């Protein structure tokens, strides 16, 4: 039975430690994304969060009439 | 037979009597036995010899399995996945190990209260003994660590141990 059905106790014991060590990455790969995006929400300094701001490329910058603008 | 070792279940050196018989009587005993002996004992050893005679044109082999030794829990950082579940497998080898000792000991003692029959609060003080230390030892280790124990609470079970056996020797130096 053991030869026709099933496989040696190596086989499941490095698969556990295989499926295990995946688990943890992910784990703290998530704890990890969480810290990040509260840091970006609040400081705003990084990719995520950035709400437009209007575009300095619409201002002439021509003579005005006026000399003082 | 040489089944079992002899040392880890040991026996006395059976000491029986010899017949002395006192009446001219015949012993029904031993016409009972004769017949016993001639009509059942013999035709068993046959077959019994029948069927050793045919294992023996057919002899393969099993082996035991070993195991060797990896860190402890205590050698372990604290979140290390694996080196944790390879500690754990190992510590869950040793308690099942450990539930075997105890077992033997507990075979041991039964045997002896049935031997020594009359005699076995006095005969049966040695195995009693064992038992007893033993029993201490295994619920010192693994008793009250619940359903859905591991080897991190048998470690927390023995620090407290060691803590409070630390402040009771340093109370008792001051003594
Ligand atoms: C001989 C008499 C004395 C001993 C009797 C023992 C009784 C045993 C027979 C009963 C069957 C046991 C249940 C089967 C469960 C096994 C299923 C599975 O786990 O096994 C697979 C094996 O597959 C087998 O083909 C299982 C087939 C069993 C299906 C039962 C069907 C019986 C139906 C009855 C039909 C009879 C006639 C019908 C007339 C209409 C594994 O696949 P594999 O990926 O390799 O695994 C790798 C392990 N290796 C490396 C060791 C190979």
């Amino acid at each position: 039975i053991a030869r026709t059905f099933y496989d040696g106790p190596e086989k499941n014991y490095e698969k556990t430690m295989a499926i295990l060590q995946i688990e943890a990455e992910k784990a703290e790969l998530r704890l990890k994304e969480l810290e990040v995006r509260r840091l970006m929400r609040a400081r705003g300094d990084g990719p995520w969060y950035q709400y437009p701001t209007i575009d300095k490329a619409l201002i002439d910058h021509s003579p005005k009439t006026t000399p003082d603008n | 037979p040489d089944s079992w070792d002899k040392d880890v279940y040991p026996e006395p050196p059976r000491r029986t009597p010899a017949p002395a018989p006192q009446t001219s009587l015949p012993n029904p005993v031993t016409y009972l036995t004769k017949i016993f002996d001639l009509l059942v004992d013999r035709p068993v050893t046959l077959a019994r010899e029948f069927i050793e005679q045919q294992h023996a044109k057919n002899r393969y082999y099993y082996y035991h399995r070993e195991f060797r030794r990896v860190p402890d829990i205590t050698e372990c950082e604290e979140k290390d996945i694996l080196c944790m579940f390879e500690a754990e497998m190992q510590w869950r080898r040793d308690y099942k190990v450990d539930q075997e000792i105890v077992n033997i000991i507990q075979e041991r003692l039964k045997a002896c209260q049935q031997r020594e029959g009359e005699s076995y609060r006095q005969n049966c003080a040695k195995e009693l003994e064992q038992f007893t230390q033993v029993s201490k030892a295994f619920q010192d280790r693994y008793s009250d660590l619940g359903a859905h124990y591991s080897a991190r609470k048998c470690l927390a079970k023995q620090k407290q141990r060691m803590l409070a056996e630390r402040k009771a020797a340093k109370e008792a130096a001051a003594a």
